């Protein structure tokens, strides 16, 4: 069961709302993260003018619809939107949906009652991304065409001046596309059209009124060298970094040398400053390789072409396999299960071990069936192979396996573990995962949502 | 015996562990990350969506959704799909966005000096980055592989020697770079076989890892340049009885600003490669021309210390540092009557004064110019045609004159002759007012009322020259007190005396940011108090940039650059760093007027009111030709207004009659940059950096431009840092070199060296604890 | 050249 990957279960098209009769798109999708464990998962899909809110329920009937639309909100202003994140009312604990777009304001909607909670005003240009802090659900970050990040607090003490921090200075010089929080809520990644990925350290914010935001002028890590193109999606994976750029058809996994979230958070005066204008990378963290970062792996995502503003999403949850998902610009949805890499390495080591210890004469038995490495040994008086490794073995088979699972070349291309075709011409913009990982929703152009499921309950 | 083939063969085998270790590393990191999966936080105890049912319908706005169901491994549809109608909840926002802007706009107290920036062949960029990553990957394998191969003469050091002796090092290196290498490594490579082995290893390395067909390739040379004893050699961030003292003070003579007294500051000139010439003692001839003049001015002419003073009296062996300390204090105190090294050196070292005393003994007449009388302090006759002193747009910047003779063309005086006309000699020229008829002497104004005004029986020469009064030279008008920022809000003081110190005073009129009244403008700036015609309003601050830097910024921003010195080529850019004056809009009938001013050897831009302006009215000036296209040429209250007004940082809307927000200027980011600048000099010792950074962090926050105010700030520094200074021997020694350098400039009165002697001896005695 | 909207 734990090795199951999703399959297409439901899809829908939301009526064109940017009329030209089909150039509307869903730009974002996000599952609500504050529901009690086991509750039916709920996501919001954000089009240019609407927020579409759906609950997903598993069905025993293959023909029944698991998706039901429980709230539909229109931005009755002039803004076209493309970013969303969830927060909560700090008094009532009701869900709050934040929505931001090309006029540079964040609208915070009380979604169960269908009213506005508040607006967050201050940015000098359109907002292209929002993220909520995992450590504090009242803290949200916005990334803007004005080249800054603003950090906002919905806590009651900050009602009269809710911008608690600005990430400014000269770290970025063009429109930002992507902002992300570390799980500890104190490190922020930003990136965009200037091809710079920046890591910033947030101070602690006082639990009282702040007449002005704290301004941070210097990131603690900065580099334009991981990609050679505009960067439109970044995220932490634990302490590791995932990012992708336009024209590269990869998602890059990499790390900052010397960065660990077990260490104390550095203060703003620890940041490096641009003393030398020829350095395209600088880092507070530099302690092994002499460099300040190490490229680790590249997930192959073919046929993104020249498209940008396409985002991936990792499902990372205790006790479940981590799954990377991404849809390209030619009607494909890709999945990688990061737990397959280790089990394939273990199996390749078990194979080569017994090949020497027995002069090339070993037997290979699939896992998953009723046979143990014990019952199998009772027969010949033996290597266990994961059942998902599918064809000694032919060179073409070993080549196919290494393309999917070999992690030995940082500039290699790791082929998707599952590749699902999409009918029609479709460009993926965003991926979201339900809390229990049984639903994966891809949204994109044509106002289309693709809903994938595993661990279903359908029967006959 | 080795061959290139045998070495290359063994390198290929050793190389097999690189991807093996990479796979182990990524798998380890992936496994650790999976184990650290975060538990979801802040869960509600109840499901907030539980009560909400589908809004599908069995005069409200309505939208369609069509669903399709899928099953199987291929996602085949079950049918063509079912369509539903949904009511729409329409939510209007309650606030408009603020006017548009780019970058975070941060306030600076004074202009700051920018470094030149790069504009970021593409195919060469990509390939070099790929090679740099591969070089960094392979570099930690070189020494373990060398130890495994154990070939005679195949040593990291011997491979570096081989590299430096190859022809490719005439392209990749330069003289002195070869010198620094052969000082660390020399050229002896050992036995003939050791030389041959090193050569074969290099060839075999480049054969295995530097294949020309590949993009990801690395020459051994590339790996050797990453060596922490090699890379510094290719790093050009370098700052630098009498010859002993000259070299002892070299860091201070080289980096110490003549204007603001900091060692990393906004003055000086940035060269094309971002090397900096500081506005330094070294730009006016180094230590000796100023010191010799000090000695001569001395020849043409109290209580004992509490440290067992030699004047009443008269032991651990002295180190070289201690005798050196006594030498340069002696040389720069010079032929003094009232100050002598003993007491001060005694407080610097931890020694009794009688000890250091025991160790111690152990004018061609020149015709005055017809257009300027420096004794009456007056310009005369065709002075506007005879000089360019007042004409900042055509001025070129040359080092203050430090020649030996009269200030004439014959002696190469740049003041007399470097420009199209003569300019007056300024306060940093080594000539004196009695010798040199070009020496500026300040203005002669005095009055119990206002003075040094534009529309004045005798004009103010400072006003005529488009300069502010000098706190030292203009003695009659009270500029000494009015140019001191500690008196900036003494309205009684400033109601009389010198009215020509506004930029130094540093007080601006109350202004507030808002939405401009002009359609097609965004922000504007509004008066927040009444302003009389003729009053100073605000300074235009920003980044000081070169012409080519201006063209680069115009390109990268798809731009308003204020011309400060046209001929010299300096522009002010307030796109990111500046103050509220960056938001003042253009109108041909403006109510304020910018003007370039000479201010203690800085050029700065002031705005003056040309009409009466009432609180709440928007400010305008005629942009005129101040903003050229460089590429093409190649209690205080929020006032009542119709326009919305904004806090500059929070962008929160201000309400009429509320206290006007005035946020103190945040400069810690700027102090950090200047500290790091010093930290990056390869030729400064750590004991030098520690002191220079402590002094700079203090003195930069005081924004000095006149030596009139340095003695006071110097005494404050010694008092605040006295415990720190006596806690560590190197800090006293470095402090004494600063003192020696400022005594040599005759910029530090002897009086404060005596008091600092008391202050240090006190702190030492208090430490005795 | 990079493109943001759908093709
Ligand atoms: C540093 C001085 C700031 C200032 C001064 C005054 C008197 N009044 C002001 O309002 C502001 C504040 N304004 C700026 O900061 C600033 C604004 C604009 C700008 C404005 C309006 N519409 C567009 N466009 C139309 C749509 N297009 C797709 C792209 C954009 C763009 C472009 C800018 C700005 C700074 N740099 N740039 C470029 C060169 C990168
Ligand atoms: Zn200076
Ligand atoms: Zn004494
Ligand atoms: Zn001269
Ligand atoms: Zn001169
Ligand atoms: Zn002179
Ligand atoms: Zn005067
Ligand atoms: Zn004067
Ligand atoms: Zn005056």
């Amino acid at each position: 069961a734990e090795w199951e990957l999703p399959r297409l279960r439901t899809s829908f098209i939301f009526q064109d709302d940017y009329k030209s009769q089909d150039l509307a798109e869903f730009f974002d999708v996000k599952f609500y993260p504050y529901s009690p464990p086991g509750a039916p998962p709920v996501f919001a899909a954000t089009s240019k003018k609407h927020a579409v809110i759906c609950r997903l329920t598993q069905t025993t009937d293959k023909d029944a619809n698991p998706c039901e639309i429980i709230q539909l909100i229109r931005d009755d202003g002039n803004e076209a939107n493309c970013a969303s994140c969830w927060s909560k009312d700090p008094i009532t604990d009701q869900p709050l949906l934040c929505i931001a777009g090309n006029e540079g304001n964040v609208k915070v909607y009380n979604v169960t009652e269908g009213k506005l909670y508040r607006t967050l005003v201050g940015h000098g240009g359109g907002i292209n991304d929002l993220a909520t802090s995992p450590a504090n659900p009242y803290i949200i970050a916005s990334a803007s065409d004005d080249t800054t990040i603003r950090i906002w607090s919905l806590a009651p003490e900050h009602e009269k001046q809710p911008c608690v921090c600005i990430l400014g200075g000269e770290g970025h010089s063009y429109d930002l596309l992507s902002v992300a929080f570390h799980d500890n809520g104190r490190y922020v990644l930003s990136a965009g059209h200037d091809q710079v990925i920046n890591l910033w350290a947030l101070p602690e914010f006082p639990n009282e009124h702040m007449e002005i935001p704290i301004v941070i002028y210097y990131p603690h890590f900065s580099s334009s060298e991981i990609h050679n193109n505009l960067v439109d999606c970044v995220a932490f994976y634990g302490d590791l970094i995932l990012s992708r750029a336009c024209h590269e058809d990869t998602i890059v996994l990499w790390r900052i040398e010397g960065f660990s979230s077990d260490d104390p958070i550095p203060g703003p005066l620890d940041a490096p400053t641009p003393t030398d204008m020829t350095k395209q990378t600088r880092s507070y963290f530099t302690p092994s390789r002499p460099a300040m970062f190490t490229r680790l792996a590249q997930f192959h995502t073919p046929d993104c072409g020249v498209q940008f503003f396409m985002r991936f999403r990792m499902y990372h949850v205790p006790g479940k396999h981590p799954i990377l998902a991404f849809a390209n610009a030619k009607s494909k949805t890709f999945f990688w299960d990061l737990a397959r890499f280790g089990e394939y390495a273990r199996f390749m080591a078990d194979l080569k071990e017994a090949q020497q210890s027995y002069n090339g004469r070993v037997v290979v038995v699939d896992q998953g069936q009723g046979i143990s490495l014990a019952q199998a040994q009772q027969v010949h008086g033996v290597v266990m192979k994961p059942a998902w490794l599918v064809p000694g073995f032919s060179r073409e088979t070993l080549q196919a396996w290494a393309d999917m699972y070999d992690l030995s070349n940082p500039v290699g291309l790791i082929k998707a573990h599952r590749s699902l075709a999409i009918d029609g011409a479709f460009v993926g913009r965003q991926v979201g995962w339900s809390p229990e990982g049984e639903w994966c929703v891809v949204v994109g152009n044509g106002n289309r949502a693709l809903i994938y499921q595993r661990w279903g309950k359908e029967r006959g | 015996e080795w061959t290139v083939d045998k070495i290359a063969s063994a390198l290929s085998v050793l190389a097999e562990e690189v991807p093996q270790n990479h796979s182990r590393l990524v798998n380890f990191l992936l496994e650790e990350t999976e184990k650290r999966a975060p538990q979801p936080r802040h869960l509600s105890k109840t499901d907030p969506f539980a009560h909400m049912k589908s809004k599908a319908i069995d005069g409200v706005p309505t939208m369609d959704v069509k669903f399709k169901q899928h099953s199987g491994e291929y996602g085949k549809s079950r049918n063509s799909g079912r369509r539903f109608q949904y009511p729409v909840v329409c939510i209007k926002p309650d606030r408009e966005p603020v006017p548009i802007y780019y970058f975070h706009h941060a306030e600076i107290r004074k202009n700051i000096l920018a470094l030149n920036s790069q504009l970021n062949p593409r195919s060469q960029k990509i390939a070099k980055r790929a090679q740099a990553e591969y070089a960094a990957t392979l570099a930690p394998y070189l020494e373990p592989w060398l130890r495994k191969l154990n070939i005679e003469g195949c040593t990291k050091s011997n491979l570096i020697r081989f590299m430096a002796s190859q022809p490719e090092s005439d392209d990749s290196m330069t003289p002195q770079q070869k010198s620094n290498l052969l000082d660390t490594y020399s050229d002896d490579m050992g036995s003939p076989q050791a030389v041959r082995n090193a050569s074969m290893f290099t060839e075999a390395w480049d054969r295995v890892f530097n294949d020309q067909s590949k993009l990801r390739r690395v020459a051994l040379r590339d790996i050797l340049m990453l060596d922490k004893n090699v890379e510094p050699i290719f790093d050009n961030k370098r700052a630098k009885l009498m010859q002993k003292v000259i070299d002892a003070l070299g860091s201070y003579t080289t980096l110490g600003c003549l204007i603001c007294f900091s060692h990393d500051c906004e003055h000086g000139e940035i060269e094309r490669d971002n090397q900096k010439r500081c506005f330094s003692l070294e730009e006016i001839g180094g230590l000796m021309p100023s010191l010799r003049r000090k000695w001569a001015a001395q020849i043409e002419q109290h209580p004992p210390c509490r440290n067992e003073c030699y004047r009443i009296h008269g032991v651990p062996p002295w180190s070289e540092n201690e005798v050196g300390t006594l030498e340069w204090m002696f040389a720069t105190i010079g032929y003094s009557q009232t100050l002598r090294p003993e007491c001060f050196v005694g407080a610097i070292l931890g020694r009794p004064c009688w000890d250091v005393h025991r160790k111690l003994q152990e004018i061609p007449k020149q015709k005055s110019l017809p257009w300027y009388d420096r004794r009456k302090k007056q310009l005369m006759s065709d002075w506007a045609d005879a000089t360019i002193t007042h004409e900042h747009a055509v001025r070129e910047l040359f080092a203050p004159c430090h020649h030996d003779g009269p200030c004439t063309a014959a002696n190469g005086c740049p003041c007399a002759s470097a420009g199209t006309h003569p300019v007056l000699c300024e306060r940093f020229c080594l000539c004196t007012a009695e010798e040199c008829p070009l020496k500026f002497t300040g203005c002669a104004c005095h009055s119990s009322g206002k003075t040094c005004l534009q529309r004045q029986g005798r004009p103010c020469i400072c006003v005529q020259l488009n300069r502010e009064c000098d706190p030292t030279l203009c003695k009659g008008c009270g500029a000494r007190e009015r140019a001191d920022p500690e008196n900036a809000y003494d309205e009684v003081l400033h109601s009389t005396g010198c009215q020509n110190v506004a930029l130094q005073r540093g007080a601006a009129k109350a202004v507030v940011l808002g939405k401009s009244q002009l359609e097609a403008c965004g922000y504007g700036l509004f008066a927040a108090e009444d302003i009389e015609e003729g009053e100073f309003v605000i300074e235009y601050t920003g980044e000081l940039i070169s012409h080519d830097e201006g063209v680069r910024r115009e390109h990268r921003r798809g731009s308003f650059l204020f011309t400060l010195l046209e001929q010299e080529g300096i522009w002010v850019d307030a796109a990111i760093y500046g103050n509220l004056s960056r938001y003042i809009n253009h109108a041909t009938d403006g109510n304020i007027m910018p003007k370039i001013m000479y201010v203690n050897h800085e050029w700065r831009i002031k705005f003056t009111a040309i009409k009466d302006i009432k609180a709440g009215e928007e400010l305008f000036f005629n942009y005129g030709d101040n903003f050229p296209n460089l590429t093409k040429k190649l209690p205080l209250l929020v006032p009542k207004t119709t326009q919305p007004l904004f806090d500059p940082l929070s962008k929160v809307q201000l309400l009429p009659g509320q206290p006007l927000p005035q946020h103190p200027i945040d400069d810690s980011w700027l102090l950090l940059k200047h500290r790091d600048n010093l930290q990056d000099f390869i030729d400064l010792r750590p004991e030098e950096k520690e002191f220079l950074q402590e002094w700079d962090a203090f003195i930069l926050r005081r924004h000095i431009s006149s030596e009139q105010y340095l003695p006071r700030y110097f005494l404050r520094f010694v008092r605040e840092k006295a415990d720190w200074l006596v806690s560590k021997r190197s800090r006293g020694e470095e402090f004494s070199k600063l003192v020696a350098t400022l005594l040599a400039r005759r910029v530090l009165p002897e009086r404060v060296v005596i008091e600092a002697t008391q202050v240090l001896n006190d702190a030492r005695g208090r430490l005795r604890e | 050249a990079a493109r943001k909207s759908a093709p």
